[PDB]
């Protein structure tokens, strides 16, 4: 599940939303508080992952997009302003056992807004996948097909965790099939660091992530239950 | 330090004496043109007058291989033996030697080149006295048959090490070795001297100027990772761009160009060291081929920088200096191309420029940022300084041109700037 | 891509792409044209799988010749991105072969997309 | 019938005395056939050569069934071209490389 | 012989009054691409 | 041409054993799994190959 | 707005640019036999962009 804000518009009244994964293709949202069932999306094959995007209209509105994206590859793009109804369909190129979806350079579950007036567009979207690749879109810069900017393919398993720092400047991805599979992409040159991590690094089995939404501190959680924190001192 | 080390060093400096028979085999079997057995054979004479002819052609020429007849080309260099010499009179005769191996560097494809330096390795034995010279007159010949003769017969300095292994081998030396050379810190300053000494002298030609640039800009790529390394590079190879660029030669002025533009990308460097290569690169900027390499190697530098004052306007000196190498028209004709580079830094610092500057360019200013799409904060930046412009400035036609046109383009980006400013 | 065909479905893509990768991980796979060709040559090739965007598509194009020789049903797939990471590879794969055996653990499975290929031909 | 034939194959195709013998002998297998006379693998030099005919044959496969079963091919030879340049780029790498210690 | 008592040797002589030749990252809000400054806590 | 037939399907039979010990010595994680009849066989792990 | 949307602007401005590896100009000396300096120069701009 994910939680997110959704803005009612007809009265301009603002309020969460709790995303959940059905059975078949099905993502059930629910009201935060009241716990009411509000709306429901619906995809062909099997859901894997989502995130939530949001697109500011004009002061005070805004406007929340429910990304999903099948195993095949094929991704939706659901206005939960109009019922859940979809505005855009695309399919990863090259993508076969998507894993996991992220958007990152704006507004998110782990860089979320603090008022409206704060509320931004992501400018990246990342595709994990089974094999370990993770192809990169500058959301930005609309069709059916679109090129990704980079194919990365450092990691050799499952991709488990996809996430960005809060101004997008970092990627990490991650995965919980082997020890030590944790690399920083750094944005938009795509080009994986390589003074960090390094064979003395303790990271274990990495299976949870989680980036400050300001000081720039790095939390990675491992099968042991150890959380190892790290500062990036450029924050 | 025992005795044998102490008179391994005493073998080295009497290396040429020709004490007996078996050291002068030795020493004169060693040639260019012969092989041993029937090098051993021949006499200073019949050396001596193949020489003389092979000087005759290089001075036809080139009119300056005339000055060394009189001097090392001599019929009395024939009975001249250096072991006899005094100290003085050696460093005389290295001068001479020094500046011939300048001007045969380039001729080197021709064949009495080979014949008239087999003069002076038999006579004077520059293969082992001046080896370094040789060497490095020579470098960028590495696949050339006569590179590997001269390696067969000379005794490699320290600093030329990884040669030792193409010493007397069927492969030339590959490509791959010569960045080594290059990547070691002592042979740079080595090779800056004598690259130094060619451009004092104006002997320096498009062969030399990109194998030295190949080797150069490859260098910066071993050590890319590695940025501490990268930092002891600056003051040797920065300081190389910079006589490169006071050179008249045009030729040399863009292998500047190429060298710059390389450590920009590879190392992030102060604004004031970009702007300090702005100086020197348009001081001397005469050459059209010079002109068109140039603005390129501008607009990438801009491009790397990465700091605050990132698009801040050119100094008063800087600009001035611009504008008379490359008017307005020019850079219009830049834009123009749909094939530029991506320059929108430079032309954000170059506009803000004109505004505070130049006031009758602003018509300038609109048609230049029609041709070119800057970024979201390079157009609030140059918004936020027209909007001072109107407060000081008188109004005028073209200058409210430029805000209808920020109205036409994101109208609402400009409230912003000025809710912000006013 | 005209000379791509039978070029599958999204629906049937899956279910191909699903049986590389059991197959890869049981060593039940050959990867490349010229490992497919040769399966063919020696009769152990229960179907092969091809990838339209090969550009140019003639260097594939030998292999349904060698298939309808053989009575080996062959099938088209969009993307050779999408193959390669299917097979578990870092490269493009433009085709691969699953190599016979009745004794594998995932024998019922690939009968069963064989026969969805032989329809689709 | 060349067109329909692994690369493998293309690059042992005229050496079937001893790829034959050798496989029933076991002993190790010819690595040039007939190609070793193309003018790349004579650039190449000691075990290059062997490493260049894997690589060419591997390319002439492709371009030859460029020529084998294009309906539309153009008389030019631009995938041929573009082959080529593979093959060059892969020998000045393979012969730059220096297995003496430097 | 020798006295010190747009011109060419710009160049030259900001690299003689400056020794260290890498921009301040402090200053720059935009993080190196291949090196990260990260400490364990 | 039965007898050719029985010696094609021996020989099929001993190439794919000595085809699946070689998988074993190439590179890669691999579990042996033994079933209730005990016949062996080998999985492999999920890891895309560099 | 605020400064902090200031300076995040600044970063989306921002855009990506190739990073010079290794192995980028080892081909030059290939191809430096018989060219003019400008024509080299190009050379090295392509792959650096």
């Amino acid at each position: 599940f994910k939680v997110a804000h959704l803005q009612n518009s007809q009265t301009n009244s603002v309020h969460g939303i709790v995303l959940l994964q059905g059975n078949n293709g099905w993502i059930n949202i629910l009201h935060s508080t009241s716990g009411l069932w509000l709306m429901g999306c619906k995809i062909e094959g099997v859901i894997t992952d989502f995130c939530i995007d949001y697109q500011p209209i004009s002061r005070g509105k805004f406007r929340t997009i429910l990304i999903a994206v099948n195993a095949y590859g094929e991704v939706w793009e659901f206005d939960l302003n109009k019922n859940g109804h979809v505005i855009r369909r695309w399919k990863d190129q090259g993508g076969v056992g998507i894993t996991k979806i992220q958007v990152g350079g704006g507004t998110t579950t782990t860089c979320p807004a603090l008022q409206i007036s704060k509320i931004k567009q992501n400018r990246w979207l990342a595709v994990g996948s089974e094999s370990g690749f993770v192809n990169l879109y500058d959301r930005n810069n609309t069709s059916s097909t679109p090129t990704p900017v980079a194919a990365l393919d450092q990691l050799t398993t499952t991709i488990s965790n996809l996430q960005f720092s809060p101004d997008g400047q970092i990627l990490c991805m991650a995965s919980r099939a082997v020890k030590d599979a944790l690399r920083l992409v750094h944005l938009p040159s795509c080009s994986v660091f390589s003074n960090w991590p390094t064979s003395g690094t303790p990271l274990g089995k990495v299976t949870s992530v989680a980036f400050s939404p300001s000081g720039g501190l790095l939390a990675v959680g491992n099968e042991q239950g150890k959380v190892r924190l790290w500062k990036l001192n450029h924050y | 330090s025992s005795l044998s080390d102490q008179l391994a060093q005493v073998a080295s400096n009497n290396a040429t004496v020709a004490l007996d028979r078996k050291r002068r085999q030795k020493l004169h079997s060693a040639s260019l043109i012969y092989n041993s057995k029937t090098a051993a054979t021949q006499d200073y004479d019949f050396i001596f007058e193949n020489a003389s002819k092979a000087l005759e052609e290089l001075s036809q020429i080139e009119p300056k291989f005339a000055i060394f007849s009189r001097t090392l080309f001599s019929e009395s260099s024939i009975s001249l033996d250096r072991n006899v010499q005094t100290k003085e009179e050696i460093k005389d005769l290295d001068n001479a030697i020094n500046a011939y191996l300048l001007l045969a560097s380039s001729k080197w494809y021709l064949a009495p080149t080979l014949h008239a330096t087999e003069w002076l390795v038999r006579r004077f034995q520059i293969h082992v006295k001046n080896t370094e010279m040789l060497l490095l007159s020579t470098l960028n010949y590495y696949q050339t048959p006569v590179f590997k003769r001269i390696l067969s017969i000379i005794k490699l300095p320290p600093l030329f090490n990884c040669l030792s292994n193409f010493v007397r081998s069927e492969k030339p030396p590959t490509a791959l070795t010569m960045i080594k050379l290059f990547n070691d810190m002592d042979f740079l300053k080595l090779y800056t001297s004598y690259l130094d000494q060619c451009i004092k002298h104006n002997a320096t030609y498009t062969n030399q100027l990109l194998f030295t640039t190949c080797c150069f800009i490859n260098v910066v790529a071993f050590n890319s990772n590695n940025d501490e390394k990268l930092n002891q590079l600056v003051p040797i190879l920065l300081e190389i761009s910079a006589k490169l660029l006071a050179s008249k030669s045009k030729d040399c002025q863009i292998a500047a160009h190429t060298i710059l533009v390389v450590f920009a990308t590879a190392l992030p460097l102060k604004k004031t060291i970009i702007l300090a290569a702005m100086e020197t690169i348009l001081s001397n900027l005469d050459a059209k081929e010079a002109k068109h390499s140039a603005l390129l190697t501008i607009c990438k530098l801009f491009q790397t920088l990465k700091g605050q004052g990132n698009v801040d306007q050119l100094p008063s000196k800087i600009f001035k200096l611009f504008d008379s190498k490359f008017d307005t028209v020019s850079i219009l004709t830049f834009l123009d191309k749909e094939d530029k580079p991506v320059c929108d830094k430079f032309i954000t610092s170059y506009t803000r420029s004109i505004a505070r500057y130049d006031r009758s360019k602003l018509n300038i200013i609109l048609s230049l940022l029609k041709k070119i799409r800057l970024e979201r904060y390079e157009v609030r930046l140059i918004i936020t300084d027209l909007i001072y412009l109107s407060e000081i400035l008188e109004d005028k036609s073209q200058l409210v041109e430029l805000f209808e046109y920020f109205i036409s383009i994101n109208e609402d980006l400009v409230l912003k700037c000025l809710k912000s400013l006013g | 891509n005209p000379k791509a065909f039978p070029l599958a479905d999204a629906a049937l893509t899956q279910q191909i792409l699903d049986v590389v990768q059991q197959a890869a991980n049981l060593r039940q796979l050959k990867k490349g044209a010229n490992e497919a060709t040769k399966t063919l040559n020696r009769g152990i090739s229960e179907f092969i799988i091809m990838a339209a965007d090969c550009e140019p598509i003639e260097i594939l194009l030998h292999l349904p010749l060698l298939c309808e020789d053989k009575n080996v049903p062959y099938v088209f797939v969009p993307s050779r991105v999408a193959l390669g990471r299917a097979c578990g590879v870092s490269r493009p794969v433009i085709a691969a072969s699953i190599t016979t055996n009745d004794a594998s653990a995932i024998k019922t499975q690939i009968y069963a997309v064989k026969d969805k290929i032989e329809t689709l031909l | 019938s060349l067109a329909k034939s692994p690369a493998s194959t293309i690059q042992i195709l005229g050496a079937e005395k001893a790829l034959f013998r050798a496989l029933k002998t076991k002993h190790d297998t010819p690595k040039y056939g007939l190609l070793y006379h193309a003018s790349l693998v004579g650039q190449a030099t000691g075990k290059n050569k062997g490493k260049i005919a894997r690589v060419l044959a591997a390319k002439a496969a492709v371009s030859l069934r460029y020529d084998a079963l294009a309906e539309d091919r153009d008389d030019s030879g631009d995938i041929g071209l573009e082959s080529r340049a593979k093959v060059e780029n892969r020998l000045s790498q393979l012969e730059g490389r220096d297995l003496r210690t430097t | 012989d020798e006295s010190d008592s747009g011109d060419i040797n710009a160049l030259t002589k900001i690299l003689s009054t400056t020794y260290n030749y890498k921009d301040t990252l402090s200053n720059s809000k935009l993080l190196p691409p291949k090196k990260l400054d990260i400490v364990r806590l | 041409v039965k007898q050719h037939l029985q010696r094609e399907t021996q020989l099929k039979q001993v190439q794919q054993r000595m085809d699946a010990q070689r998988e074993l010595l190439k590179k890669g994680s691999k579990k042996k799994i033994v079933d209730s009849s005990g016949k062996i066989s080998f999985k492999w792990k999920k890891q895309r190959k560099r | 707005e605020d400064e902090e949307d200031i300076a995040l602007e600044f970063i989306n401005g921002e855009k990506k640019d190739k990073l010079v590896n290794m192995n980028s100009f080892t081909s030059m000396f290939d191809n430096i036999q018989n060219v003019q300096m400008d024509t080299f120069f190009d050379r090295v701009m392509k792959v650096l962009t």
